[PDB]
RNA sequence: AGGUGGUGCAUGGCUGUCGUCAGCUCGUGCCGUAAGGUGUUGGGUUAAGUCCCGCAACGAGCGCAACCCUCGUGUUUAGUUGC
RNA sequence: ACACCAACGGCGAAAGCACUCUGCUGGGCCGACACUGACACUGAGAGACGAAAGCUAGGGGAGCGAAUGGGAUUAGAUACCCCAGUAGUCCUAGCCGUAAACGAUGGAUACUAGGCGCUGUGCGUAUCGACCCGUGCAGUGUUGUAGCUAACGCGUUAAGUAUCCC
RNA sequence: GUUAUCCGGAAUGAUUGGGCGUAAAGCGUCUGUAGGUGGCUUUUUAAGUCCGCCGUCAAAUCCCAGGGCUCAACCCUGGACAG
């Protein structure tokens, strides 16, 4: 139907993540590293959190590789609750990661960042709905929670679209909420969106935010 | 006191009224005679209502608030601009819109716009975007210009508002009845004196009527600001 | 867009709201069959101050509460004597929902059909007791109430217009 | 408290609206000179039509109209006429349609008078007005600026 | 564990279509008891609800267009593996 | 059977009524006090009239035209189309007594804004004569205040306010 | 608890208390008998109407106030508006 905000603008104000530069064959192997990262990175702070309390919301997880040496920049919103407090977080992920790329051994530097205003990140502000929502709450009580939640953390427009199987059904609908200007066509107005599917109990939802910043 | 000499009516276009196949006749306890297809207004009850209107309008801003004019009708456009740069009011120049007194918020938000774009006619940076942008800008500029440059200095509502005859601006005359705001304006010969609570009956032909009742109400002002 | 309307919704412990009914209407357009939600809604203190609303709206909450901003711009005050009760019996119809309503004595609670009940017992009157001769409509009844207590006098003012000083009352 | 305010004041008016009530008591090229609306000079009459006379008043259009015109108990002509002479006409109506002025004799006009008290006070407030209407008439000039500091309505 | 077993009428994601058609709504106000209308209708003009005038409407969001890529012309700069 | 005249026109209680003229005869409207002095309104049952089609009896029969007959269209056509065409249409004397017989609004009286009209008469102006202006009424129409109405609308000819009678 | 019967709700037979343009409903219109209602002033009788008094409408029931059964149900004593 509609193209999305993320891959539309590719050229200007919207760059890329894995940001390494190749040849062919090793274009698909450097595409392997890459997934399997993502893969022990994000499989390793749901279990090591999911043990933990709340949500972590990890938006983007960069992957550079200037000489035989690996950036690896994580953007959560919320780092303190990540680390074993002296470093051993991110030392411990260290390990696991390096579990998976010693082809060539190579140093890699796991670092991680925060994000500006963690309500202003779809991903993270969708993680908050998915996990409310998760919850047995409504649709409107959350969803208008997010959005006070959000606009009091400094966003100019927004949607929200919540798809199918809401609490009580057996007929999907959609819900989607906007305020604001979200000019989804204006290649330079800088939207960023994300689509995070909720894998509930009576069924799968699928909470789509876009932020026009 | 406020008085007006009877003599000083009643030479001048107040009793030349209106036609006499049209009259609305919830002014037939009140209009006096009928000569050669015009209405003759009843003079002692219209000098008396004019009484009370000077009462009512230098005691409401003896109390101390901002009165309002409507001006459109383009027969008596620029008297009441005349009427109202001296007067310290703020006026209506020369068309209305539904919805500048009970809409208001959005009329508001229309004079942020307006601010801005005055302060960016006044800034001298006008001549930087070229004839497109300058053509935009002087386009809603002069739409605005047209309703809301003469009202730039009001914010809220006013207490009194005193409107060009009856016939344009019912609209104008309704937003008022619904805000409740009271009114004191003029009738004709054929209108209705229970749509405002207090009115002044006089015929309107005359330019120097409007301009004898109107400059008798802005010295009221005038006089009611003397403090 | 200062946030979370904190000062802005006004608590509302000076007027205490109610739906008493919120109906799904619906209109049809070229893609389907859409629905609003029109709510009633009756705000008023138990003073003597109330009025109508009606509104509608895609949301639940966001009719209820446009009708509420229409209805807290709509207020008469109760003409009520006594004891919290009438000054005399009245009807008054709107549209076609005539209502009959009638002082009570103090040790009567309000016993009225839901519309005229609930907005009653949100104008405060303790004792009253009115019978709906008309409708089953529950907006046009309530607004006939509305137009059946305005016109309702007093003893003082009728005291006042009439001129005859004062006899005839036991208060 | 704005709301409360607003009532008093209509609660005042409406007693100020309850004390008095009771008691008290060709075509076309006048159309291209037209352009603009200003400017009345001695009446130019340019057409006669039964019904009235129509009018080149310093660049604005008027109607006389019979009713309005001298009353004519000579021998000869036609009642309403006028063939290009200049008559001093007051401004009257000023039609709304197309934007004219109209223009108006109104007779005799004598009206029976009924005697108003205190005209001992009311001829010396009469004085005054005419006095403020000698210091009003102000042709040049633009109020305005008055300094200040502009701040947001909200 | 595995299931390319069933149910796309329990779903998500993705997509086609009407159709790149020019619309679809909302806030506040007004009208009607109300469903609703009004805006968005009318006079012109556009590929366009595009823009202008009048109008109890005033504004705004998504839509259209532009910003995005490519092909068009020229200037500055760099000349290899290219001239 | 009666073109133009024909009009959102006149009359009748309704149905109806238009080529003109004559005869008999109904009804309406207006004025003067000229007279009587409440004789008024409605009306069960009753009685009369009552478009068109229908029927009895006798005339008459050009046009039109159910039924019918033929041709066409059509899968088919008992129908729309076309060509013939009988009862009927008209008149005399009756019977029948129904119609969207509609203003889809029983009748009567009293009272409650106006604007624009038409018809009939009456007064005054103007002339001295046709006009022409206002009006007093009665009737007919169109927009419309109040009020009523579920709404549309009706609104001095109410679907308003009241009273009476079926 | 279900069923049946009756009243309510029901202003859904309407005096209190409905309707008849279009929702069910104004006869096709008119004359008129019986009958119904009816202008104003003055006077008379009082049939209706109203006021007083008197008689009666059994007792029991219902209403008020007492009293009795340990209370109540029930029983008993006295009183009376209506009409």
């Amino acid at each position: 139907q509609k193209i999305n905000p993320l891959g539309f603008r590719l050229g200007t104000t919207q760059s890329h993540y894995s940001l390494w530069f190749s040849q062919p064959k090793n274009y698909a192997e450097g595409l392997q590293e890459d997934q399997k990262i993502r893969d022990c990175i994000k499989n390793y702070v749901q279990k090591n959190t999911k043990t933990s309390s709340g949500v972590e919301g990890i938006a983007r997880i960069e992957i550079q590789k200037r000489i035989d040496l690996i950036q690896v920049i994580i953007h959560m919103g919320f780092p303190k609750l990540l680390i074993e407090n002296r470093p051993q977080g991110v030392e411990d992920l260290k390990i696991n990661v390096q579990k998976e790329l010693n082809c060539v051994n190579r140093k890699l530097n796991i670092a991680i960042t925060r994000i500006a205003k963690p309500y202003g990140d779809p991903n993270i502000l969708a993680e908050f709905i998915a996990g409310q929502l998760k919850s047995r709450v409504s649709f409107r009580k959350a969803m208008k929670k997010a959005i006070e939640l959000t606009e009091q953390a400094d966003t100019k427009g927004i949607q929200i679209q919540i798809a199918g199987r809401i609490d009580g059904k057996e007929i999907a609908r959609i819900e989607w909420i906007r305020e604001g200007r979200v000019p989804l066509q204006t290649i330079r107005a800088k939207i960023d969106y994300c689509a995070y599917t909720v894998r509930t109990i009576y069924g799968v939802l699928g909470i789509k935010i876009w932020i026009f910043m | 006191y406020w008085n007006i000499n009877l003599e000083e009516m009643m030479e001048a276009g107040v009793h030349f009224g209106h036609g006499t196949r049209k009259w609305n006749p919830r002014m037939s306890p009140y209009i006096s005679a009928k000569c050669k297809g015009i209405h003759i207004i009843n003079l002692t009850r219209t000098a008396r209502f004019l009484s009370e209107a000077c009462d009512l309008v230098f005691d409401a801003s003896s109390r101390g608030k901002q009165f309002l004019i409507v001006g459109t009708k383009n027969k008596a456009a620029d008297s009441v601009a005349r009427a109202a740069i001296r007067a310290r009011c703020h006026y209506v120049n020369k068309k209305w819109l539904g919805g500048m007194l009970t809409n208001w918020s959005t009329t508001e938000t229309r004079l942020h716009k307006f601010r801005d774009l005055r302060m960016e006619q006044t800034a001298g940076r006008l001549a930087r975007l070229p004839k497109r942008d300058a053509a935009v800008v002087k386009r809603q500029l002069s739409h605005l210009q047209t309703y809301l440059g003469g009202i730039k200095y009001m914010t809220g509502l006013p207490d009194i508002v005193i409107i060009v005859d009856q016939q344009e601006e019912y609209t104008a005359l309704r937003e008022c009845i619904t805000l409740g705001i009271p009114t004191i304006c003029l009738i004709d010969t054929n209108c209705n004196p229970d749509l405002a609570d207090i009115s002044i009956p006089a015929n309107d032909d005359a330019i120097a009527s409007i301009r004898l009742i109107l400059t008798k109400l802005v010295f009221a002002i005038c006089e009611g600001r003397s403090s | 867009g200062f946030g979370s309307k904190s000062k802005k919704e006004k608590i509302r412990d000076g007027f205490e709201e109610n739906v008493v009914q919120v109906r799904r209407v619906t209109k049809v357009v070229k893609g389907g069959k859409h629905m609003r939600f029109r709510a009633i809604v009756v705000v008023g203190d138990k003073k003597g101050q109330v009025g109508v609303g009606v509104g509608k709206a895609k949301e639940v909450v966001s009719a209820v509460q446009k009708a509420a901003v229409d209805a807290r711009r709509n207020i008469i005050t109760v003409p009520m004597t006594k004891y919290l009760t009438f000054p005399h019996r009245n009807e008054a119809d709107y549209g076609a929902a005539r209502v009959m309503l009638r002082p009570a004595a103090p040790g009567t609670g309000v016993i009225a059909g839901g519309a005229v009940r609930t907005v009653l017992e949100m104008a405060g009157v303790e004792n009253a007791l009115g019978k709906q001769l008309g409708s089953n409509n529950a907006l046009n009844n309530a607004r006939a109430t509305i137009v059946a207590v305005q016109t309702m006098r007093q003893f003082s003012d009728v005291a006042r217009d009439r001129g005859i000083p004062m006899e005839e009352l036991w208060k | 408290t704005r709301e409360r305010q607003k009532l008093k004041q209509l609660f005042e008016d409406a007693y100020e609206r309850c004390r008095n009530a009771p008691m008290e008591g060709k075509a076309m090229a006048d159309s291209q000179a037209q352009l603009g609306i200003g400017s009345v000079v001695t009446g130019t009459v340019q057409s006669l039509k039964p019904y009235g006379a129509f009018i080149d008043i310093g660049g604005i259009n008027g109607l006389l109209h019979v009713s309005q015109i001298s009353h004519d108990r000579v021998s000869d002509i036609a009642t309403v006429l006028q063939p290009g002479d200049t008559l001093k006409v007051m401004i009257l109506s000023h039609d709304r349609e197309r934007g004219r002025v109209s223009l108006s004799t109104k007779k005799l006009e004598p009206t029976p008078g009924d005697m108003i008290r205190n005209p001992k006070l009311v001829f010396e407030k009469a004085e005054e007005m005419a006095q403020t209407f000698r210091q009003r008439i102000a042709q040049a000039e633009a109020m305005a600026r008055a300094d200040m500091l502009r701040f947001q309505p909200e």
